[PDB]
């Protein structure tokens, strides 16, 4: 008889506080977590933030909405919850977050007998993620999401990941074509402010980025032309024009990789590990054009020493460029 | 249980949210302290800055007493809004939140003695207005002004909760900036008079610092390089017509891409920035080297003695004045 | 549509078709006196794996996309590990993890002992 | 008379709760969906979302709701659905939705006789679609819209389509600029969760990308600058200025196309099939004038091999890079 | 002064705001003129155009009649409210705003014999379907719709207030366009028929033109004179090798440059439009231009007397048919 | 005392009406205004707009207000403002306004023992601006900010500037990053609409774009290169290789300069100052390289004629790329 139940129900609430907390004055009330990760939506180098879609639930206990007589498991409507207790939960390294709307609110309460409470939300968040990008693009973040009680301290309410290891789930969800999850971690802890003490939980992911698109849109360019540039040292010398146009155009599109690519890749302010590359290139092709500056001055009057310094640049360039990759190429690998 | 309850209900009978605590007896005391957990991102092109605060505020009201078995009362944010609250505002502020997820961000305590404890988590823009001649090798003093909107200093005054230069805490974390550097920050108070009245306001001013690494090896290097390969024409044999003009021609269009490349990152401004005067000289040292060919080319059957002078020449004179004007430039940048 | 081929103790999934509207491929095992059992999940492209309880430290999965195949290392063997083993392909947006019913498309029986 | 009116529908809503489902406690209440497409305003490959207008009914019947004595279906104001019981539906796979309110809010109440009550809503919704760009810009997408119940499993709602595969309409007359729909389908399914086992209604479709574009404004310029590069193998080796010039020239072209074609395409970091063919040009016309650095340091010493290579290159070079197309487009096509 | 309060306190006695004015008895007949106060930007990638309009409304209500020293009475927003309005809504609107500054704009007035007249302020973002095939001399004709949302055909009417030509009406300094000019508009009713019944929708379409004048300075005329620049390469002796070879090469390189840029300005489309079409046969003509140089350099000694015959040929062939193509690609659009 | 202030509160909103307006059924009410302008954020040629924060205050006596025995001026929280009768001022070309929220509303209520009512909003509003950008960037425009009723006429209500030209404030210490405010002027008016009169307050600008930037950035650099395609005048006529890669190269230099320029600078699709200038320079590179095939045609059969086009040269297009500037900056400034 949904009459009966409807007695029920505005019997619970009737004298009801929302301003008191459950067990009021007693031992702190256990309030258990678990996440359901719906997608990480994409991650931004420049603002250093992702964005985090998720169901939160929380499991808390409450005496005072104890029913007897109805074996069933209450599934009110979710404008209930505005008459609930309900945690203070917030995000402390969250941007701008919101609960989704369509087509009605997108949050749950459903009841227990013995007084349980489990309530769930859908939101979409954008955390804060500190990031460091020198080994950029070779990097590997961190990024986490920070779950605290701001008004209530440890003697009042107590977090703790409802099932352990298997609190969160759905990581497998997450497809970032940029980044690869790598690992995912659950802590526990408490952390003292000013105005006191609050339990803290955390959640944090290890993301590693796919090098595969910098290969053949930055390196590969950028050795090409390096190696384009020595073709200069295997044609004679009395060809002015030849040399000059090869050495000097190589320079010029060294420079449009360079300044085509700020304009594409996320405007990092610092020097990263992809900036020393392509400087390291620059300064190759630079050197192959002052090789043949130094050959032409002294061919006229030296040509026995200007053929010599042609058949040791043939060696000499392709060999320390060797020397750059490979102690570029260790020391960030 | 029930008597926390019977305490709240009789605090707020015949309670006066209209009326500030003391309103025509004395003056209304606000003690203020900031704990900025993270200094959010400095926009350049937008002239503002991004910060997250745990906005904290005490005051006295008489009409709050109350005897019980606890002395503190941890309320709820509900309960913040049937009673008087300062009306605090950021002068300088242009979009400000108030996170409410998933409650709103606010706790307040109400002690025995009437004193009341108003916290809240808010971020915040707010205005820089920023002098960018000396870009970018600036430096730059980001205020954060607040005060009473509706109250003046004669009805509510603004405090520090401590000492003015231990009131604003800035978290270790608390640094998300990309391309500046949090050097410190001053703390003072003042009167700012208005078209209404004279008003207390409370002001911090963020000292920064641009990094320079990144301009070095993405503006300054490329265009010194260039500039320093096209004097290297001076060195090729005067017969190589084709060769020198040819070289001259493409160091102007590899000038020319640095040039537009660089004017990107800056900031749209009016001004010219020590970043633009940089470029504008490297511009006319490698249009001068063209021009020097012109007229070495022009003496190269005429008149072979003077052609090879004006060619021994240049190959000391353009070298040394460009040394010295990066000896002046820099000078004059890094010590100022 | 998706056509799962099971092969192989290294047992190997492989899987053609539309893979990349399924890109989670699960194991799962038929007690012959009790139901379906949930063994594993790996994802296709980012190579995050999960395991029951059971067969932590025990079962390896790992995938390789180059011809589409998901291997399942299976180390520390026991009698009481006698089960039909299936491979299974669960869409994108079908729910939960460890419920047989949200697989689409299931694989070949395969009986290892 | 509408003093009668009037009547009628204060009693409905006297001690009507809004907390209760209707049949509370017995069987699922059915409720019927259908959809009319309004309009797809925009398909975005780097957020990996697309954009959905749409007219969104529902269908149940709720027998607190029946009325006699009118023989009319009282199609009242929208602001008395907040007095109502209506079933909690959201989008699974949403980022950002909204319901239009101008002038009103963009909402529909029409009951009937017999209690059924039909819910009418307009709906703007940012739904997310992963893609597949590995052959793009000849790839195929399958974009969906999944519908379902937030709170009720499927002991308390069901799910169904209003009139079978005619229940969405308007598909067929909406064009986008850069996709083609090939097909929609409609499938109903339960979806199981930790919680319980959950209604699911899926809308999808599928989206071919228009190739002709492409071919004039990327594919045609790179083929034509590499048959450019052809040119020098038809050209005395002695000429060196002239086939260094070419040479080069073509290269410092070909960096402008890969350099300035990235800032139009999608800013997604990762191999798309487009990639491997410009980086594919890329490599004939560096070899192109590799190939003249070998005959111009042989043609003083062996006039009579220089000139073999030069036949040969006019022949192997053109019919390389035609096995490099049949190879390249019967592996994407 | 009083009697005023009386009057507004009595209409809403007995009154249900639930229900159409004259349910189960009669049709409603809403009257609606718009004044259009700036037809604002049009953005050709999100196909979509903003209009700021004055709405206005009106229809009779017999359940509002009233006596009083006074025949015209202006409620406010509050009592706005409390009474029955038509749910009109944009049928191919985007994401409109109902402006609230300072407060919201809205009146609502009512006669004695019960007629009503409502007005509002609004931004509406509308979808405008366009056919970009003759780009960037195309003519488009941006709709407006509107219409009742729950009210179907035999209970809610809609009729313009005058004539449909006068009853839309675009302010003269209305016209924030960049890149059009609006010719005029037509207005007409007509009947949509969905799946919850029959509804009136009222139609006003803005015609627009587009402006070539920015096409033909930044696109055509670079191009023009780019595809003339490579045909003077025909005029230059043959023995000037390295010369005929770098003007080729660099001309094909000042198209790619001309050409990419170009298509930046075009939205992001899949299909070939008229802007299209002349760079590709201009890319032609420069590509070939370099091929038959090829070809003269080929014969320039074994068959000295074939190279300049075809040199020859040359210096008319392309001028006539690069003049032929813009003849009839500028008399196919332009007289379209 | 506070109890006695309470009960004068507590009187005068006793039996207030909200629907009425001071001194109703007689003399119009004199609304003045003065605003305090905050800053001016951004002017937007592409959009046409700008965006303006200011303090914004309205002055109105009313006589049911007035208190009595209170030597104070009654400053109340911002929420009683609700339960007031405030005019219904809003902006006519603005596009998207709002009122500042944190840490509360940002809103002022004073009153005052003989009546008069202090109003005080911080708003922070778009407004629309038709701009004239034929002489861009050396164009002057004229921003404006209509300030009218929205259900009142000249019987009912009339506006005024508070303080005359003193009203506003706080201009003078504007700092627009690209424009410089010139004048402002104070207008009040009435205005005839379908419905009615209507009183006008009307705020306006006048902005000088500062030309500093573009004079390096965008003038300069055209000149130079313009320069020194008059250095092929002075090569002899028989380095036909010099020449044509001098005159070539600046013809793609200039181009480069174009495509790059209408990237950064906003998307304005009409002819503007700044395009014929790059036009017109375009135009000298062509005739330059242009002289040259000329003099390239017949130097080998007139060698005397060909040398004399050269000295003409030399002179006729450094004197008529004067006169081109000249007309230039005469008809613009
Ligand atoms: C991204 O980066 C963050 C850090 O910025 C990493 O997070 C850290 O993770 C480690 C675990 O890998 C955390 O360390 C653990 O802290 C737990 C809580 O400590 C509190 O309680 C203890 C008492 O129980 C106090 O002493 C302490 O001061 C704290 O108040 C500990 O319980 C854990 O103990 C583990 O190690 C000890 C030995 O050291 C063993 O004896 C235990 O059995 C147990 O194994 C542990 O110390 C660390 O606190 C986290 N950082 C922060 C700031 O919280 C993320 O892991 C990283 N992302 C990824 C994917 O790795
Ligand atoms: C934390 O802060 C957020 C804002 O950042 C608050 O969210 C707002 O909450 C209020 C109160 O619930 C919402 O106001 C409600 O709006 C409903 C209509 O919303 C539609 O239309 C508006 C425009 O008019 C759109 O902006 C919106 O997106 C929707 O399309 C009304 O129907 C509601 O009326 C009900 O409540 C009032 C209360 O006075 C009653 O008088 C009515 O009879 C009726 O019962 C109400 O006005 C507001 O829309 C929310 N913001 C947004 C952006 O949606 C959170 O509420 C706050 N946290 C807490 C705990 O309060
Ligand atoms: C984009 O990609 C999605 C997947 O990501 C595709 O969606 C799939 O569409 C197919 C149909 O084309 C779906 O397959 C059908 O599922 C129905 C529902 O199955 C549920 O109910 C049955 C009992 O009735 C249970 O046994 C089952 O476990 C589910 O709970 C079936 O009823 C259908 O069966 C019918 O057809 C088959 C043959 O195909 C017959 O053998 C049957 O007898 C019967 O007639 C069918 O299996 C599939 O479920 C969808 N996947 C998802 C994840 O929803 C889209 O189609 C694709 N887009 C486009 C345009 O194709
Ligand atoms: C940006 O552009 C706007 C227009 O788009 C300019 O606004 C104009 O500003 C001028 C002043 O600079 C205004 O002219 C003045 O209008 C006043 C109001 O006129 C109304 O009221 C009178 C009766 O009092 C009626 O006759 C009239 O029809 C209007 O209804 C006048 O009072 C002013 O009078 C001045 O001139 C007369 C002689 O003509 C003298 O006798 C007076 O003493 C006095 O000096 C004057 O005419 C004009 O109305 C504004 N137009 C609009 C549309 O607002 C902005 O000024 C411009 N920006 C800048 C910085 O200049
Ligand atoms: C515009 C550049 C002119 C350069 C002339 C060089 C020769 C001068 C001889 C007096
Ligand atoms: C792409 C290279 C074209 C070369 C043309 C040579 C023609 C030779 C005719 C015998």
């Amino acid at each position: 008889n949904m009459s009966f139940v409807k007695e029920t129900v505005d019997k619970l609430l009737k004298g009801y506080d929302i301003r008191l907390r459950p067990d009021f004055g007693g031992p702190p009330v256990c309030v258990g977590m678990n996440i359901d990760i719906a997608s990480i939506d994409m991650v931004s180098e420049v603002n250093m933030d992702y964005t985090l879609t998720m169901y939160f639930q929380q499991y808390w206990r409450d005496k005072r909405l104890a029913y007897s007589g109805i074996p069933l498991n209450l599934t009110l409507d979710n404008r209930v919850a505005d008459q609930l207790w309900v945690p203070d939960t917030y995000f402390l390294n969250d941007k701008k977050s919101f609960v989704h709307g369509v087509t009605v609110k997108n949050r749950m309460i459903r009841l227990h007998p013995d007084g349980t409470v489990l309530y769930g939300l859908r939101i979409t968040t954008t955390a804060a993620c500190m990031m460091d990008l020198r080994r950029y693009p070779l990097d590997e973040q961190n990024c986490t999401l920070e779950i605290e009680s701001y008004g209530y301290t440890t003697d009042d309410i107590e977090f703790y990941w409802r099932g352990g290891d298997k609190a969160v789930t759905g990581v497998e969800r997450i497809e970032l074509p940029q980044f690869s999850i790598v690992e995912h971690r659950l802590v526990s802890r408490n952390v003292v402010f000013a105005t006191g003490a609050y339990p803290r939980l955390s959640l944090s992911f290890r993301l590693k980025r796919n090098i595969g698109y910098f290969i053949l849109q930055t390196y590969m360019p950028s050795i090409l032309i390096t190696i384009l540039s020595w073709v200069s040292f295997w044609i004679n010398y009395d060809a002015s024009a030849a040399r000059v146009a090869l050495g000097i155009t190589t320079v010029l599109t060294m420079t449009t990789i360079n300044t085509h690519l700020r304009e594409t890749l996320p405007k990092i302010p610092y020097v990263k590990a992809i900036d020393m590359y392509l400087m390291g290139c620059f300064v190759f092709v630079f050197l192959a054009l002052l090789e043949y500056a130094f050959v032409n001055y002294i061919f006229f009057s030296q040509p026995a020493r200007a053929a010599a310094i042609d058949r040791w640049s043939r060696i000499v360039f392709p060999f320390t460029f060797s020397l750059f990759n490979l102690v570029y190429w260790l020391y960030y690998v | 249980t029930t008597v926390f309850t019977r305490i709240l209900d009789r605090l707020l009978d015949g309670y006066d949210n209209r009326l500030r605590p003391g309103l025509g007896e004395r003056v209304t005391e606000v003690k203020t302290d900031i704990f900025v957990t993270s200094f959010g991102p400095v926009s350049d092109h937008d002239m503002e800055y991004t910060i997250d605060v745990f906005f904290r505020q005490s005051w006295k009201d008489e009409r709050l007493k109350f005897k019980g078995p606890m002395t503190v009362l941890r309320l709820n944010n509900l309960m913040a809004s049937k009673i008087w609250t300062p009306d605090t505002f950021f002068h300088n502020g242009k979009k400000s939140v108030a996170h409410n997820m998933t409650m709103p961000n606010k706790l307040l305590r109400i002690t025995e003695d009437g004193t009341l404890l108003y916290t809240m988590r808010l971020t915040v823009r707010a205005e820089c207005p920023m002098h960018l001649e000396d870009f970018p090798m600036d430096a730059h003093a980001c205020p954060l002004k607040f005060g009473s909107y509706a109250y003046t200093r004669a009805e509510v005054v603004y405090e520090w909760t401590r000492e003015p230069a231990r009131s604003v805490v800035v978290a270790e974390d608390g640094s998300r900036l990309n391309q500046y550097d949090l050097l410190g920050q001053t703390v003072d108070s003042g009167i700012v008079q208005s078209s209404t009245g004279e008003y207390v306001v409370m002001t911090t001013h963020f000292h920064l610092k641009r990094k320079i690494g990144y301009f070095v090896i993405q503006t300054y290097l490329p265009c010194i390089m260039t500039v320093i390969l096209s004097q290297v024409s001076f060195w090729l044999n005067r017969e190589s017509v084709p060769a020198r003009t040819v070289f001259g021609v493409t160091t102007v269009l590899t000038m020319t891409t640095l040039s537009i490349s660089a004017r990107n990152s800056l900031p749209k401004v009016a001004y010219a920035t020590a970043m633009d005067w940089f470029i504008a000289v490297c511009y006319a040292f490698v249009f001068s080297a063209l021009i020097e060919f012109a007229t070495v080319n022009y003496f190269t059957k005429s008149q072979p003695a003077r052609a090879a002078k004006i060619d021994r020449l240049s190959r000391i004179a353009f070298p040394l004045l460009f040394g010295i004007f990066n000896l002046v430039y820099w000078a004059t940048y890094l010590n100022r | 549509q998706v056509q799962l081929v099971e092969s192989g103790l290294r047992l190997s999934c492989a899987a053609s078709g539309h893979t990349f509207n399924y890109p989670i491929m699960g194991w799962f095992r038929q007690a012959p006196g009790k139901e379906r059992e949930f063994v594993g999940a790996i994802s296709w492209s980012g190579g995050s794996t999960s395991y029951a309880d059971s067969v932590k430290d025990r079962f390896t999965i790992s995938r390789d996309n180059a011809k589409n195949t998901v291997y399942l290392e299976m180390n520390n063997l026991k009698p009481e590990d006698t089960a039909v083993y299936y491979c299974a392909a669960k869409g994108r947006y079908s729910g939960g993890l460890y419920y047989p019913t949200n697989y689409d498309y299931w694989g070949q029986g395969t009986q290892v002992t």
